[PDB]
RNA sequence: GCAGUCAAGCGUUAUAGCGACAUUGCUUUUUGAUUCGAUGUCGGCUCUUCCUAUCAUACCGAAGCAGAAUUCGGUAA
RNA sequence: UUCAUCUAGACAGCCGGACGGUGGCCAUGGAAGUCGGAAUCCGCUAAGGAGUGUGUAACAACUCACCGGCCGAAUGAACUA
């Protein structure tokens, strides 16, 4: 048999987010409940966040799966509290994310990434940073970055 | 008057001058005494993908890319101009997309990871077929009959104009849908492909030849001699 | 508000609910019915009509605009 | 193909004298307004000339001579 | 004089030929409400009136002005002050004309819907076969697709019942959402349903090959039970050649009871496949509106 | 016809067969064209078009500062 | 003012000083300013204490500080401050930090004003006022939405009671 | 029209003085509501020709121009 | 006339590359560079915009900004008369 593998962006924790997929369950004769099920309950560890999710199909069976993306870390490792769309719009993610979580995304991120050195996946990481507009160390991720290619900030693992 | 106006486009990204040149000139000459192998390697029609690949599995040495002419000036062009003894002989045996492997490993590790590097490709005009494709007949789809038509999705209606024009493909539209009247042979095997057939296969997403980094030779630092590697030059 | 560079998406004062959405919209129609009752009255029976036989009434004589002149 | 009317180009006494009138009085109403008005009042060697070097290498002599020259 | 009369001649075009959105029928009210902003509709062609005004009265100043001109220069200088003036004005409505562009162009293509003839509204949840129905049913050419929101305006087709003309209405899908997240695409069908007096079809797929569950499906209809009051309702259960009523678990057999228990809907099942079963369903609820709108006007 | 029918019917139909070739040759022939106007209109023609010609140029330049 | 003479001059900001507010039990000087920072002043000594407080992208618009009666016995009031990116940024200045950073508005927060039952009232240009809710850590509990244009100001009843704090007419 | 703003140029070693194109204020505010002093020459009828600065007729181009109808434009008396 | 590019390769063309974090954040029924609002960073580079337009319901595909291969000697821009 062959494995097919599907890529969607899915709110965590949230039933029927597969509606989307429904192009994608026609042809493959699935069931968008269990499909939808299988997406909630790996996206059972984040709640209320934007996440990339791979949905594997060997024979006639369905795994669900969560790809690590480096704004998702970000975000999550923010710690902010969960948000009801009803309740929440226009939410700004500005809180203090510590040098030790970052390179702990960077980490995570270091597998699948082009950059030769952890620093190198680290200011990646710090960049995504700044683009959800996250404070690092109360610092600013670009003044941290600069930080780094000085030199006064030095990342462990070499 | 009575001359061609220039196109005027408002982008964010400027050319390179003379100093770039300049800069990969000074990194191929201190890489030359930093490292002790330089192999010269042939990577014609290379996706940038893949190039990022190599250089991240050979991390610790230099790939420079550049301009074949700026590469063999630093080299040194001629006998009396060469940066190292015995030079000349490997920068005149550079040609097409040169890229330099400054290194410190072993010859046989440099040759058997070359050796055993290989990479599905789209296949190039001026090559080989690797397999012979036909669109079906009746609605033409996205994959146009490798994958089976009930998973594949129909070929949306906006390539019409390129299929018929750009690939000389007779098509028509019938309720948003590319049809063909017949089925169309696009290429049959062991036939030498042209830019037409290539950029059909291209469209379709039919990879089926086969990517190899070509060796023409290295250099050795304190040796001061050139070895011919003739790996992958069938 | 409306165009190709439009970014309006929602009303601006939506209904509190459906129910007072009904409720409004069968005020509304009730309202409409008896201001054309009201305008069937006179004008269907006169001007409206007067334009399916092609009939129409005749000029005003100049007459009648003495003491308006400049 | 209806060809129109063409405007004539002979001269015309009265219209020539009256443009010497204007005239006359542009010429004095410009050289009024040029004494009147309050506006503030060397290109050097051209590109493609050959002998370039030889022309700055006389001027710079010429130049190192009167410096001592009105000195001594 | 004479460029005066032309401004206002166009101005009066503009002005006569623009609909009365306070003086037109309650639903194309609320349409057109929906579609362009009433108040900046109003508000544009407010602007032309009182440019339309301001010109014709800079023409008579300019005119009684001109009685008193003593040479050519004067003269000529006072009619380029009333032709700028004028310019000056219609410079002035750059934005509200190219509004009222737009709003011609796009009020032109609506379909001409009649609020008081024989109506068979189509709604429920998207990608349940509303669009599908319509074409089996009349010649419309609304597209068909199996993704959300294929349909973005309503769409009307005609039929023939007994020797009378029905019209169908196909409108967008509408979410469960409150009225004040509700957007304008689904306010479309929301007026629609409240104004049309006619037989509501809501349809309902079993498959869930919508993306809605059938929990959700229950929870639109009985969401949108007061919008269908005194009109006739029906509910179609399409894609029957998937899956069937019969043939469900016991829990959404007991909903779809909950469903047929509200009076005094009656439940029918379709699919687009099936020509007999949709002339059927569609005959049926024909005669529902027939029944009801004689039954009204005997009264 | 109601609502986007002639986007509709592109989408369904496409074009006449020769639609992109020919605007691309009208396009290619607008240089032509332009020198044309501004050498053969005359009179008031011409002087609005001299005058449109100084305010696009004018338009484009503010653009590329 | 006895004098009516200058005795401080406080020069630590970059750009134009917006907003000042005192202390309600009369310790410390907030000032918000056009370059988005807040600094706070020793009035006694007329001092920066430590540097200024950032996380704001747009000027200052509004200061608030915490009631003395909500604030527990041997500890400061927090500063609620507001800016044009609409967000209500709350600063505890005992440890100098940053808590809760609200941010439901679309557009420039006009105000911000600290109530007496443990809410914060926030007025902003997208034509709304929003209610949040302090001890559920930051959430917007309500939005009030009447207005057809920017609300510019707003008002409490207790508004003197909560700038006033302990003080009174007699200033013991 | 008056008052201003910008700045391609003009100007110049004294960021003075000119200044095209663009632009704001007043005139003139928001929900399509609701006649004011020609001081001195005017008009018919019959009949001919000329201009084009084209209303119609001919042929074209553009437009959400489906069709029908219309709008704007070109050649054209 | 004044600036620039140029046999360690001029302009024009054809071909190839045009990447990775990443579908960056908010917002939307949907919105992945390309309806919008704010940031516009980091890495790997020969070079490659948090994207110049075409395009899609959203993706895709194409494009051009930029880089290279072939070709081989002048070329481009703004001003003045
Ligand atoms: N099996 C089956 N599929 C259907 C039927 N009707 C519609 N579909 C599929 O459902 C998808 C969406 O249908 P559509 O008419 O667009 O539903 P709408 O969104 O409510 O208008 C399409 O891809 C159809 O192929 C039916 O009767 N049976
Ligand atoms: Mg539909
Ligand atoms: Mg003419």
């Amino acid at each position: 048999n062959e494995v097919k593998y599907l890529y969607l962006r899915a709110v965590g924790g949230e039933v029927g987010a597969s509606a989307a997929l429904a192009p994608k369950i026609g042809p493959l004769g699935l069931s968008p409940k269990k499909v939808g099920e299988d997406i909630a309950k790996a996206t059972k560890e984040f709640k209320g966040i934007k996440v990339t999710v791979q949905l594997k199909i060997q024979n006639r069976q369905a795994a669900a799966s969560v790809v690590p993306s480096a704004s998702s870390l970000v975000i999550t490792a923010l710690k902010e509290p969960p948000r009801d769309r009803k309740k929440d719009k226009n939410v700004k993610h500005s809180g203090n994310i510590q040098l030790d979580e970052i390179i702990e995304i960077a980490r995570q991120m270091r597998d699948k990434s082009f950059g030769r050195t952890l620093a190198s996946v680290t200011k990646e990481i710090l960049g995504t940073a700044q683009s959800v507009g996250c404070r690092v160390d109360f610092k600013n991720p670009h003044d941290i970055i600069e930080g780094i290619n000085a030199g006064e900030i030095e990342i462990p693992e070499n | 008057r009575s001359k061609r106006s220039k196109l005027v486009t408002l982008a964010q990204t400027d050319k390179k001058g003379r100093e770039n040149k300049e800069r990969i000139f000074d990194e191929v000459r201190e890489a030359l005494d930093t490292y002790r192998y330089v192999w010269v390697l042939h990577l014609d029609d290379v996706r940038t993908p893949v190039l990022q690949e190599i250089r991240t599995s050979w991390a610790g040495s230099k790939l420079i890319m550049g301009k074949r002419k700026v590469l063999q000036k630093a080299l040194g062009e001629k006998r009396e101009e060469e940066y190292k003894e015995n030079l000349y002989q490997l920068s005149k045996l550079c040609s097409g997309v040169t890229g330099l492997l400054f290194t410190d490993e072993d010859v046989n590790t440099v040759k058997e990871y070359f050796k055993s590097y290989v990479r599905s490709d789209y296949s190039r005009p001026n090559t080989k077929a690797p397999l012979t494709f036909t669109i079906p007949e009746g609605i033409v789809y996205s994959r146009g009959g490798q994958i089976p038509a009930e998973e594949d999705v129909p070929m949306i209606h906006s390539l019409e104009p390129t299929m018929r024009n750009k690939f000389e493909i007779p098509t028509k539209i019938k309720a948003g849908k590319i049809t063909i009247d017949s089925p169309y042979l696009v290429c049959t095997e062991g036939e030498k492909l042209d830019v037409r057939q290539a950029l059909i296969l291209k469209q379709f997403g039919i990879a089926a030849s086969e990517f190899k980094v070509k060796v023409s030779a290295y250099y050795d630092n304190d040796s001061s001699t050139v070895e011919s590697t003739n790996i992958n030059m069938e | 508000a409306f165009g190709p560079k439009a970014q309006r998406k929602r009303p601006r004062l939506a209904a509190s609910n459906l129910e007072d959405l009904v409720k409004a919209t069968n005020e509304d129609i009730t309202k409409y019915e008896e201001k054309q009752v009201l305008d069937a009255t006179l004008g269907l029976m006169g001007n409206q009509e007067d334009k399916e036989n092609g009939w129409t009434s005749a000029a005003k004589e100049a007459i009648f605009s003495k003491g308006q002149s400049k | 193909m209806r060809v129109r009317k063409r405007q004539s180009r002979r001269t015309s006494t009265k219209l020539k004298e009256g443009i010497k009138k204007k005239a006359s009085a542009h010429r004095k109403k410009e050289k009024k307004m040029a004494k009147k008005d309050v506006t503030w009042r060397d290109p050097g060697i051209p590109s493609n000339f050959p002998y370039k070097a030889k022309i700055l290498e006389e001027i710079e002599a010429k130049k190192m001579k009167d410096l001592e020259e009105r000195e001594l | 004089k004479y460029t005066g009369e032309g401004f206002v001649e166009k101005f009066e075009d503009i002005l006569k030929g623009f609909p009365n959105i306070n003086d037109v029928h309650p639903f194309h009210r609320d349409l057109m409400d929906t579609l362009y902003e009433k108040n900046h509709y109003k508000i544009s062609l407010a602007a032309i009136s009182r440019a339309k005004s301001l010109v014709e009265q800079v023409a008579r100043d300019y005119v009684r002005l001109l009685k008193f001109g003593q040479s050519l220069f004067q003269c000529k200088q006072l009619k380029r002050a009333a032709l700028g003036r004028m310019a000056t004005i219609v410079k002035k409505l750059r934005d509200p004309l190219a509004y009222l562009e737009q709003v011609r162009q796009h009020i032109g293509r609506l379909p001409s819907i009649d609020p008081n003839t024989r109506t068979l509204l189509i709604c429920g949840y998207p990608n349940v076969g509303k669009s599908s129905f319509l074409r089996c049913i009349t010649k419309s050419d609304v597209d068909v697709q199996p993704y959300a929101f294929t349909t973005k305006s309503l769409y009307v087709g005609h039929f023939d019942y007994k020797y009378l003309r029905f019209q169908a209405i196909d409108t967008p899908g509408i979410l469960d959402r409150p009225t004040e997240e509700m957007n304008n695409i689904e306010m479309q069908s929301i007026y629609a349903i409240a104004h049309l007096r006619s037989c509501v079809l809501y349809f309902m797929d079993l498959s869930e090959q919508c993306g809605f569950t059938i929990e959700a499906q229950v929870k639109l209809f009985h969401s949108i039970k007061p919008l269908f009051a005194n009109k006739s309702v029906m509910v179609v259960i399409n894609k029957t050649d998937i899956i069937r009523p019969e043939d469900l678990d016991e829990e959404r057999a007991q909903l779809l009871e909950s469903v047929k228990e509200v009076p005094g809907v009656e439940i029918m099942t379709s699919s687009c496949q099936l020509e007999e079963n949709v002339m059927e369903v569609r005959n049926k609820a024909c005669e529902k509106l027939l029944a009801s709108r004689i039954e009204n006007k005997l009264k | 016809p109601q609502n986007d029918y002639i986007e509709r019917h592109i989408k369904q139909h496409g074009k006449r067969l020769d639609h992109e070739e020919r605007k691309r040759k009208r396009e290619a022939r607008e240089s032509h064209k332009i020198s044309e106007r501004a050498q053969k209109l005359t009179g008031w023609k011409g002087k609005q078009f001299a005058k449109k010609r100084y305010a696009e140029k004018v338009s484009m330049r503010k653009k590329i500062k | 003012c006895d004098t009516q003479t200058p005795m401080h001059t406080l020069k630590g900001h970059y750009n134009w000083v917006l907003c000042v507010s005192w202390s309600p039990d009369g310790e410390v000087i907030a000032t918000g300013s056009m370059d988005n920072t807040i600094r706070l002043w020793d009035p006694k000594s007329g001092q920066c204490l430590g540097d200024a407080l950032r996380g704001h992208s747009k000027w200052i618009t509004s200061l608030s500080w915490e009631p003395i009666h909500l604030v527990k016995p041997g500890s400061k009031p927090r500063l609620a401050s507001s800016s044009k990116d609409g967000t209500i940024k709350i600063w505890d200045t005992v440890s100098r930090v940053c808590q809760y950073t609200m941010s439901g508005h679309t557009n420039s927060v006009s105000c911000v004003k600290w109530g007496g039952q443990g809410l914060l009232y926030s007025g902003s240009h997208d034509r709304t006022v929003r209610v949040w809710d302090i001890n559920s850590q930051g959430r917007c509990i309500n939005i009030l939405k009447s207005h057809a244009h920017w609300v510019n100001h707003l008002s409490l009843s207790t508004d003197y009671a909560l700038r006033i704090g302990a003080f009174d007419h007699t200033g013991k």
